[PDB]
């Protein structure tokens, strides 16, 4: 009876935030195709 | 140049407010047109004093340059009176909106 004394949803399994965001003018992280001069 | 004192004194006499009201007085039954015909005449009747009196007169500050000396203080005094106070202001606005030298930052990257 104990089992139940105390489930909304669950914790999230990942999480995503602004500093995962690459930045930088010579970064590749940012680069796919050359953009036009 | 001459007359630096005058000047001060006419600019101590327009800021005061009591001259306001005698100016207002003194404008009944007045034109634009006179005015600034007037104003123009006391312009040349001062550059004129200099140019007669140039030729035969030497001031207190005379020098080796001349007027030019004179002329280029004035300048500076205008300068880092007016144009460097507007400078100050600037630049606490642009520190303040962008950061100091956020008016030269580069693009943002593409
Ligand atoms: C601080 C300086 C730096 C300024 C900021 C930086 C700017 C740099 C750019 C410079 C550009 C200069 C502008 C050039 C344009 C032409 C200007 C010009 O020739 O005519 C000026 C003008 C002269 O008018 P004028 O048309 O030739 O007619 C002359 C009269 O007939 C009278 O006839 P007179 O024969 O009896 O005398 C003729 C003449 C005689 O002028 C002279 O020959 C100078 C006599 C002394 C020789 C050594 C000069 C330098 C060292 C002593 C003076 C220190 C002050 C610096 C003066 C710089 C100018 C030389 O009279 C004067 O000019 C008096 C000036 C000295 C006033 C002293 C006031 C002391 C208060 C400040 C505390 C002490 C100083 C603190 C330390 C500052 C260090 C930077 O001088 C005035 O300022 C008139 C004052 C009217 C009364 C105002 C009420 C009193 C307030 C006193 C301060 C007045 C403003 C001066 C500010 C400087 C002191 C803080």
């Amino acid at each position: 009876s104990y089992l139940n004394h105390g489930q909304n949803g669950i914790p999230p399994s990942v999480t995503w935030n602004f500093n995962a965001m690459p930045y930088g003018k010579e970064n590749p992280d940012t680069k796919t195709f050359p953009i036009p001069d | 140049g001459f007359h630096f004192q005058q000047y001060i004194a006419m600019a101590g006499r327009a800021i005061n407010p009591v001259q306001w009201t005698r100016a207002w007085r003194r404008m009944e039954g007045k034109s634009a047109t006179e005015v600034y015909r007037d104003a123009l005449a006391w312009t040349n009747n001062q550059f004129a004093q200099i140019s007669r009196a140039s030729q035969y007169r030497a001031w207190w500050w005379q020098n080796p340059l001349g007027m030019g000396l004179v002329l280029y203080g004035t300048y500076k005094a205008w300068h880092m009176i007016y144009m460097v106070r507007k400078q100050k202001k600037t630049a606490q606005l642009v520190a303040a909106a962008y950061g100091q030298g956020g008016q030269w930052l580069n693009p943002v990257p593409r």
